[PDB]
């Protein structure tokens, strides 16, 4: 069993930049690496294999080098068909890099965020979903954590985060805390923490359900 | 070393 | 030159499908093949493969004994035989071409080439189902500046996927619509929120249009504001 890692696990690049991902085996594989490169909705696409050999008809900006455990490939100067997910693998057993993402750079952006109660039909149904919502942040890395009558919450709540806009290149992301409506009904005060690097402190929305 | 091998080449 | 997988569809966990891919434009006996599945939102992982003179067959640990690889030259075609079908298992499943070289005694794949687009496998014991659409009402609670927030839920549907439109598609700008996430009951939720001007708030009607088709759904959610704490 051959582990394949790869670092960073994300990249903010802009147009010009070279660009140098790393890929790591847990054991010697020599040469028989290869590199993938992946867009939302598209095929993989092979660019270097054999550690260093560059395919036909892939762009001369990438280069791949290394051997035994630890391998590089490099974008002497991104051009934006190279905004994608970049994946390495071995060839000894097959195992697959858990990727890197290189997305586009723009000035940091905290989230807006906003809170909002189950509605009433909902609960007549017997759940209770809360949603917080961060709205168009940059970069995507953000942390959201509830909290019920301020006891921290964990494992009943669900995010979603949106592809990169095209147009001003932020994120938005939902988190979605789901109860019955029994364990709604027993707390008061429902928050939404959140923590982001554009943020000097983290932003809470909440709301009393007495009130709301 | 190689989970899938032949020493058989197709040429 | 082309991959065209097929046999991809819906099966309930415990249950089996035989997967085909059929080759063109290239001389298939004379690689070998390799079947890489990714499941939603995740990365790519290997499944099986087989030499270019079928003497040679391997498995990813998590489905051996379950997968079976096989080739038919004269037909141009590669196949995987799935059993015992598992949720873990759901995942688009690509065809996949080897690139080979020698060294050291041995011939090897060492590179993935040319790739199908793939063909769905949907693992699931859950029964289609209609979404419930509920309103993401606007508060005080969801406002920021001028704007304020203000979307549709739309939960517990099956399979994937629904669309969401507002206003019939005059409202599109400031709408994002999530990727649905799976729960652990085994249907789908997602939300699609929007953020509109706070100063016709309660005048201007906002409607999201859900639709899903699986289960020929078509809903119409009237989203109204809420109450939810003081002005401030």
């Amino acid at each position: 069993d051959i582990q394949m890692t790869q670092s960073p696990s994300t990249l903010s690049a802009s147009v010009g930049d070279r660009v140098t991902i790393t890929c790591r085996a847990s054991q010697s594989i020599s040469r028989w690496l290869a590199w993938y490169q992946q867009k939302p909705g598209k095929v993989p696409k092979l660019l270097i294999y054999k550690a260093s050999s560059l395919e036909s008809g892939v762009p001369s900006r990438f280069s791949g080098s290394g051997s035994g455990t630890e391998f590089t490939l490099t974008i002497s100067s991104l051009q934006p068909d190279d905004f994608a997910t970049y994946y390495c693998q071995q060839y000894n057993s097959y195992s697959f890099g858990p990727g890197t993402k290189v997305d586009i750079k723009r000035t940091v952006a905290a989230p807006s965020v906003f809170i909002f109660p189950p509605s009433d039909e909902q609960l007549k149904s017997g759940t209770a979903s809360v949603v917080c919502l961060l709205n168009n942040f940059y970069p995507r890395e953000a942390k959201v954590q509830w909290k019920v009558d301020n006891a921290l919450q964990s494992g009943n709540s669900q995010e979603s985060v949106t592809e990169q806009d095209s147009k001003d290149s932020t994120y938005s992301l939902s988190s979605t805390l789901t109860l019955s409506k029994a364990d709604y009904e027993k707390h008061k005060v429902y928050a939404c923490e959140v923590t982001h690097q554009g943020l000097s402190s983290p932003v809470t929305k909440s709301f009393n359900r007495g009130e709301c | 070393g190689k989970l899938i091998s032949t020493t058989a080449v197709p040429w | 030159v082309q991959l065209v997988e097929s046999g991809g569809g819906l099966v309930q966990p415990g249950r089996s499908l035989r997967l085909s891919c059929a080759a063109s434009g290239f001389t298939f006996n004379d690689y070998a093949m390799h079947w890489v599945r990714q499941a939603p939102g995740k990365g790519l992982e290997w499944v099986s493969g087989i030499s270019w003179d079928s003497s040679s067959i391997g498995y990813a640990d998590s489905v051996k004994g379950r997968f079976t690889i096989s080739r038919d030259n004269a037909k141009n075609s590669l196949y995987l035989q799935m059993n015992s079908l598992r949720a873990e298992d759901m995942a688009l499943y690509y065809c996949v071409k080897g690139r080979d070289y020698y060294d050291s005694g041995g011939y090897f794949t060492v590179a993935f080439d040319i790739w199908g687009q793939g063909t769905m496998v949907t693992v699931s014991s859950a029964s289609t189902k209609g979404p419930s659409v509920f309103p993401l009402a606007p508060s005080s609670k969801s406002t920021s500046g001028g704007t304020a927030a203000l979307g549709c839920l739309v939960k517990d549907y099956f399979p994937e996927p629904v669309t969401v439109s507002w206003n019939s598609g005059a409202l599109t700008s400031g709408v994002h619509t999530f990727p649905a996430v799976l729960q652990s009951s085994g249907l789908y939720s997602l939300s699609s929120v929007v953020t509109v001007p706070s100063s016709s708030l309660g005048t201007q009607t906002y409607i999201c249009n859900v639709n899903h088709k699986p289960s020929n759904t078509k809903v119409d959610k009237k989203v109204e504001p809420k109450s939810c704490g003081r002005l401030v």
